[PDB]
């Protein structure tokens, strides 16, 4: 299967 | 596949060389509760493991069998000098 | 660990093997039995010891020069 | 010279008359520029400094510290807007107005030629800093922190008065190459040493040694971000500047009366960094290392070696440097959480993955990790002492053990680590933040392939 | 080898310490002794980029097996012989040094037995 | 790892209990209460949580081990100790 | 029974060797059951704060910020000179600075003292 | 709380021959010396005087403060084994995705609609479930750290989102 | 002796809340929605290309992708090393200091042609 | 000991990450039917660790 | 779950195998005579490299 994995935004 | 279990009855402790500590017991005076779970350490493929020695010496029979050709090609190959 | 691994696995029975790691296995194996004592039929010598020691107390007085006791 | 002066107080007058929200833009925008004017000064002969008139010169050592500062300026600014933003435009206009006045003095004193001129610039910088500790500051204990740091320097800066006035009545001008030129060999007389004694103290107090260091933890944990930066990074080196200028007719007293304060210093970097090992407060902790790096100058300057001094200027300005940083990892940490307590915020790499890098460099920076420019100045002054005495290696080298244990010792505490479950206002960290710990980490190791430009003049 | 248990188990004055020998003179002993003719000059021997440790009477039998294994290359098999020519003069110098380790060793008991044997009779 | 899945783990774990001679096969129900029904002894219920230890890798704390009671309670703390949702 | 396990301040006696417990009272039984109760005082409302959705900020705990203040400002207040502490002053004071300085001075003391009667090589020490 | 005699045996049963197989190792003396070591437990089952079965449990430990094996066998995922909290440094708090930048949110567009569903439910829920709490709080404070079910129908347990939105063992 | 049946209920419904919420922390067969990404002419001649998928295809791409990391990676900084040492380095004076090529009785050397002497017959030791 | 020892390592991590990230010796065995490669590699390298002639 | 047949860790354990099989072949055979070897060894203690191991 696949799941959301979890990760603090890395966007900035 | 779905991991199939295999149906429980062949695990028992008979000739598994658990069944000598179950008489020891039956001598001391108790029945062994577990002696089922052990019995797939020491049955199936699993029994009949190789001796210490037998291990390090694992491949002599082929590398002896290399060993003999090698000196004849050599032997052979000396002889011709 | 989705469907199709070629190694699927076993619940309390002997795990299945291919034949490309066994021949991967005793090939090394016997090729390590290969280069032991093929390298001993050919340089026994060194382990073996090659020169001998030679013993120092057989040896005579006269090549170490020992002078009797009178003088 | 001029071209470095007038520009920094004609900035004053653009921040007052800027518009309502643009002083922190055009603010940014000249104090870099003043810092490229500045790097233009950084340049150097060979054995005359750079004399420019009777006003005001530089040399191997001074240019360093005056692009340092320079570079300084626009950092404040850049660490100051977020605590700042919800205050009346005056005030933010003051603000910046303490800033580039404390900074106007820092280039007066680094390029005075006079030793009076020099001093007299040289606690004018305190009023500012004194402002900037007691208004501003975010604490309690700051009136007294303030009152501490105030009293403290000028306690030993007084007699520097008395000494220094003394000079001009017997040895005419103090003009700097009139001092060097016409050096004499002080006399053991027992004048001579309370001469020595008046000469050193005032430089001793703001460049803190065990003992005369108590002001700096309630100076630094007290005062603002900008402030604890400006003291940390340039603050404690006008100490250092003295030493270098004004040793210069401290010998042969130098030779004898040296060994109080080389015991009190090497002594005292052992029991601060261990203070460090143990501090609950991740301000104080930087500013107890800092102690320990300053008394390791201590040791450099006054053992009066030319290796020594130019491991002293390596190490001048790469604490300088690093400890401004540390600051900012300190602050830029402590609004999200609204406390001090190392403890609190475990766990912040998970959290934030490119603050637990900047964390990192800074704390290897602070490591005296080769080739880093801290690694150059422990690394000459060593030699330098080991040449003085063999057995202070023991001494050197355990500071550098001890450094170890307490630098890497906050980053697993704060970075490394499980992260606090209670918190939940850590946001994403704003590329400001980010953008300024680059400015600090990027220009030291761009130094790292010219140490000649800080080696200073003993190079 | 046994020397050590009679040098310190038994008594240590009739164990040559391999510190101090040779004591007694080289003609003592040996009427007529001959000296190590050395063979490659020590010109030869230094631009050959000998190792000091090296730099022995044996080395002659050294430099030659580089110049084997410089003309060997890539094939690192040839220089047998030379290498055992080389290690078989070893075992030449070699057995040279226990024969000088009992020369003193058996000489230094016989002066001891000698002096007794001088110093009993009075 | 394949997952590890709820119905796994039930039959991997009545795969234990009848093993245990102790509790022969013919009366094992998911929710067989040890000692009310099977009349297993408490002393050995201390006994069996560690071979369903070793039966899928991992520690049963003893605050809760005492409590792992029944063997669908065997199979319901086995599997958000290991998020087994499926 | 092989010997006992005797503890020390860095090694304790575990709690599976200690007599009080195994020698309960019908007293410190009941000592340690309001141990539960104020833990739950203590782990209600924190969970409560913690599970609040409306609380976005940190969870000040009035232990942490008394640790800090005890271990930072409130010990002179509560300092008192006494002969433990001012001779543990002393000790750890001028102690350690004043030994260190017989060391460096006596080894300086020889140090010149050689150099000056031409007793040590410093043939290739230029570099000082 | 009242950590009573019979739980205490048991801890001492579980862990010792825990320690008994890390000696035996090999699983037929494991086996063999557990029953023994069964044996040697249950046969003394019979004493009215609970301060004498205290007092075999005096040198009961004291021969296991003995005999126990300096390196234990622990599986990795408990304290003190290898793999412990090995996987804590993936596992990351759910709040910390509310930050996410838009665009990021917009790649996973279902699940954060999921989120708020959750969100939107924690917020009533909260309510109701605190509503729960002091009006069946015993007096005095908590007694006990155990925490009340959600009686009525329709609300969830109190103080249920931690527990229940908290991080996988395995987050990768 | 078996949790009481309210915190039997209570690990019940926590039970049934962290499956949904498992549950509901999966994926999505479109999850998770990637943007456009910019492609450039070479890569999809090289996917088009391998879209035949026989051995012809793959041992060549490996050759190119071996070819320009190779190229690169290794062909380009030896260019610039050499260059560096070749004009720059070594127009420094002692900064390449080699040994001596240790020469051999025997041995010529072919600067100056003469070969040096041969060494001196041994005294014939054998084993 | 570049050779030999570096192996012993990743043929032990063959075992430990094979066998569900298990590093109690106490929990292995006949493993040399189960991973004969492993096996093989291992005692290979624990000869050349005793120091076996001519290898 | 006992597998090995993954190639990644196949090549990558074969690769040493090769190396550590010879080994020390090449690099005596090959680096120049630069130690100065002694000959004459008792060979009672010439055999204590095998004899310890092997007792
Ligand atoms: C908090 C206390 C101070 C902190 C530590 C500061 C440094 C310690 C020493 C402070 C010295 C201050 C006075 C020094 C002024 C300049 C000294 C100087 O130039 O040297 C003169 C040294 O002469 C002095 O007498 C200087 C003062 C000596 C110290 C006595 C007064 C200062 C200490 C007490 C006041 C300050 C302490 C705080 C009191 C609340 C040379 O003159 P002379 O005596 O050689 O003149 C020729 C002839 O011999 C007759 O004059
Ligand atoms: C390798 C070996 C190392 C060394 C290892 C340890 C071996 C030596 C110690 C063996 C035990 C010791 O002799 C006596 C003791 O602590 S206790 C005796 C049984 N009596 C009780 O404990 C109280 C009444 N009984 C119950 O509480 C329950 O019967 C019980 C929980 C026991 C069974 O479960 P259920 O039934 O509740």
């Amino acid at each position: 299967k696949r799941l959301f994995i979890i990760k603090p935004s890395g966007f900035y | 596949s779905k991991m199939e279990l295999p149906d429980y009855k062949q695990w028992k402790i008979e000739g598994t060389p658990l069944e000598t500590v179950q008489e020891k017991l039956a001598a001391r005076g108790l029945r062994d509760p577990w002696g089922r779970n052990e019995a797939w350490r020491y049955s199936g493929g699993f029994a009949n493991n190789v001796s210490f020695v037998g291990a390090l010496l694992k491949g002599f029979k082929w590398g002896f069998a290399a060993f003999v050709v090698a000196v004849g090609a050599e032997y052979y190959l000396e002889s011709q000098n | 660990a989705g469907g199709g691994v070629h190694i699927e696995p076993r619940y309390r029975q002997f795990p299945q093997l291919t034949r490309s790691q066994l021949i991967q296995a005793e090939f090394f194996s016997a090729t390590m039995w290969f280069w032991i004592l093929w390298r001993f039929w050919h340089d026994s010598d060194a382990v073996l010891g090659h020169f001998p020691y030679p013993d120092p107390s057989q040896w005579t007085d006269e090549e170490l020069g020992i002078l009797p006791d009178d003088e | 010279m001029l071209k470095i002066i007038i520009p920094t107080t004609m900035l004053l007058p653009m921040t007052w008359m800027s518009k309502h929200n643009m002083i922190w833009i055009n603010a940014t925008v000249h104090s870099l520029l003043i810092s490229l004017i500045s790097l233009s000064l950084l340049n150097q002969l060979g054995e005359n400094s750079l004399n420019f008139s009777l006003t005001f010169f530089s040399d191997s050592l001074s240019a360093p510290l005056l692009v340092l500062t320079t570079w300084l300026l626009p950092l404040m600014l850049m660490a100051s807007q977020s605590h700042l933003s919800k205050e009346t435009t005056t005030r933010k206009k003051l603000y910046i107005t303490m800033l580039i006045l404390l900074q106007l003095f820092l280039i007066m004193t680094f390029t005075a030629t006079e030793l009076i001129l020099f001093y007299i610039l040289f606690e004018a910088t305190l009023v500012p800093t004194l402002i900037i500790i007691t208004r501003w500051g975010n604490q309690t204990e700051r009136l007294n922190a303030g009152l501490y740091f105030l009293f403290y320097t000028l306690a030993g800066s007084l007699p520097l008065l008395v000494a220094l006035v003394y000079i001009q009545n017997t040895t005419g001008s103090l003009n700097f190459l009139i001092i060097h030129y016409w050096s004499h060999p002080l006399s053991n007389s027992w004048s001579n040493i309370f001469m020595w004694l008046a000469c050193i103290m005032a430089f001793m107090v703001k460049m803190p040694l065990y003992g005369l260091h108590l002001w700096l933890p309630k100076a630094h944990v007290e005062a603002p971000i900008a402030g604890s930066m400006v003291l940390a990074a340039v603050l404690l080196k006008l100490g250092g500047y003295g030493m270098m200028r004004i040793t210069t007719i401290l010998n042969p007293l130098t030779n004898y009366m040296a060994y109080p304060f080389l015991m009190l210093s090497m002594w005292g970097m052992i029991m601060t960094s261990s203070i460090c090992l143990r501090q609950t407060d991740l301000k104080s902790l930087i500013a107890y290392s800092s102690v320990s790096h300053m008394a390791l100058v201590i040791v450099a300057i006054m053992i009066q070696t030319p290796w020594s001094f130019m491991g002293a200027t390596a190490l001048m300005i790469a604490h300088g440097l690093t400890s401004s940083m540390l600051f900012c990892l300190a602050n830029t940490n402590y609004e999200r959480v609204h406390s001090r307590t190392m403890i609190l915020a475990r766990g912040l790499q998970t959290l934030l993955p490119l603050m637990a890098t900047w964390w990192l460099m800074a704390s290897l920076t602070n490591l005296a990790l080769p080739p880093s420019i801290n690694l150059i100045g422990e690394l000459f002054i060593i030699t330098a002492s080991f040449s003085w005495s063999n057995i202070t290696i023991i001494l050197m080298g355990m500071n550098m053990m001890i450094t170890a244990l307490y630098s890497l010792y906050m980053l697993i505490t704060t970075q490394r680590g499980k992260y606090t479950h209670h918190i939940n206002n850590i946001k994403a960290s704003f590329t400001r933040e980010n953008a300024l710990m680059a400015l600090h980490i990027l220009p030291l190791l761009l130094l790292t392939l010219n140490p000649k430009m800080i080696l200073g003049p003993l190079y | 080898g046994a020397h050590l248990a009679r040098r310190y188990l038994g008594d240590a004055s009739k164990e040559p310490d391999p510190l101090r020998m040779p004591t007694f003179p080289p003609d003592y002993g040996f009427p007529e002794r001959k000296e190590r003719e050395m063979v490659a000059t020590q010109q030869e021997m230094n631009d050959a980029q000998l190792m000091l440790q090296q730099r022995d009477y044996c080395a002659h039998y050294l430099i030659q097996l580089l110049k084997c294994k410089r003309d060997s290359f890539p094939n690192f098999l040839a220089c047998k012989h030379e290498q055992h020519d080389w290690d078989y003069c070893e075992h030449l110098d070699y057995v040279k040094r226990m024969k000088e380790f009992e020369r003193e060793r058996r000489l230094l008991q016989r002066k001891k037995r000698r002096e007794q044997r001088e110093a009993e009779m009075a | 790892a394949p997952p590890l899945t709820l119905e796994a783990i039930k039959d991997r774990v009545l795969y234990v209990l009848k093993l245990y001679d102790k509790i022969d096969p013919e009366k094992l129900s998911v929710n067989s209460h040890f000692m009310k029904d099977l009349g297993l002894d408490s002393l050995d219920q201390v006994e069996i949580i560690m071979a369903m230890e070793d039966e899928f890798g991992f520690e049963i704390p003893d605050i809760d081990a005492e409590k792992l009671m029944c063997p669908q309670e065997i199979v319901d703390y086995i599997a958000d100790k290991k998020d087994v949702y499926e | 029974s092989f010997p006992k396990y005797k503890p020390s301040r860095l090694a304790t006696l575990p709690a599976t060797l200690d007599p009080a417990e195994y020698d309960i009272s019908p007293e410190t039984r009941k000592a340690q059951a309001e141990r539960l109760a104020i833990r739950s005082r203590l782990k209600r409302e924190y969970l409560l704060q913690y599970n609040d959705p409306n609380r976005l900020g940190v969870i000040e705990d009035p232990a942490l910020i008394r640790w800090t203040y005890a271990r930072s400002a409130n010990i002179y207040p509560n300092f008192r000179p006494t002969p433990k502490t001012s001779l543990l002053g002393a000790l750890f004071g001028i102690g350690p600075l004043f030994f260190w300085y017989y060391v460096f001075k006596t080894d300086r003391d020889k140090k010149e003292k050689l150099i000056q009667e031409g007793k040590l090589d410093q043939t290739f020490n230029i570099s000082y | 709380a009242y950590l009573t005699h019979q739980q205490k045996v048991l801890r001492l049963y579980k862990r010792a021959l825990r320690h008994l197989e890390s000696w035996c190792v090999h699983r037929d003396k494991y086996r063999y010396f557990a029953c023994l070591m069964r044996a040697r437990f249950d046969e003394h089952k019979n004493e009215k005087d609970m301060v004498k079965a205290t007092q075999l449990l005096r040198q009961a430990e004291e021969e296991f403060w003995y005999g126990q094996h300096p390196q234990p066998y622990i599986f990795p995922e408990s304290p003190g084994g290898t793999s412990y909290e090995r996987y804590e440094c993936y596992k990351v708090p759910e709040w910390c995705l509310d930050d996410w930048h838009p665009s990021e949110k917009a790649m996973y567009p279902d699940y954060f609609a999921k989120r708020e569903q959750w969100k939107r439910l924690r917020r009533e829920s909260w309510e109701r479930e605190v509503k729960q709490l002091q009006e069946e709080t015993p007096p005095g404070g908590p007694r006990t750290e155990a925490l009340p079910p959600a009686r009525k129908e329709g609300d969830l347990p109190p103080l249920w989102w931690h527990i229940v939105t908290r991080p996988r063992e395995r987050p990768m | 002796s078996g949790y009481t049946p309210d915190e039997k209920l209570r690990l019940q419904q926590l039970r049934e809340l962290r499956r949904r919420w498992l549950k509901d922390q999966e994926l999505s067969p479109r999850e998770p929605v990637l943007p456009p990404r910019r492609v450039w002419p070479m890569e999809q001649f090289w996917n088009k290309f391998l879209q035949d998928g026989a051995p012809w295809k793959n041992v060549i791409y490996k050759t190119y992708r071996h070819s320009i990391f190779a190229v690169t990676h290794v062909l380009i900084p030896v260019w610039i090393i050499h260059y560096y040492l070749k004009y720059h380095v070594t127009a420094k004076p002692y900064t390449v200091v080699e040994r001596k090529p240790r020469i051999f009785p025997g041995d010529t050397i072919l600067e100056t042609g003469e070969v040096i002497p041969l060494m001196k017959e041994f005294p014939d030791q054998h084993h | 000991h570049a050779f030999f020892k570096a192996m012993l390592f990743m043929c032990s991590g063959s075992i430990i990450h094979s066998l569900n990230d298990e590093q109690d010796i106490r929990k292995m065995g006949g493993l040399y039917k189960a991973m004969p490669f492993t096996t093989t590699a291992l005692i290979i390298g624990s000869l050349a660790l005793t120091g076996m002639p001519y290898l | 779950l006992i597998n090995e047949n993954n190639p990644l860790l196949i090549n990558s354990i074969k690769r040493l195998l090769i190396g550590s099989i010879f080994a020390g072949f090449i690099i005596s055979n090959n680096i120049p005579p630069m130690t100065v070897p002694n000959t004459t060894m008792p060979l009672y203690m010439k055999m204590t490299a095998l004899i310890v191991t092997i007792m």
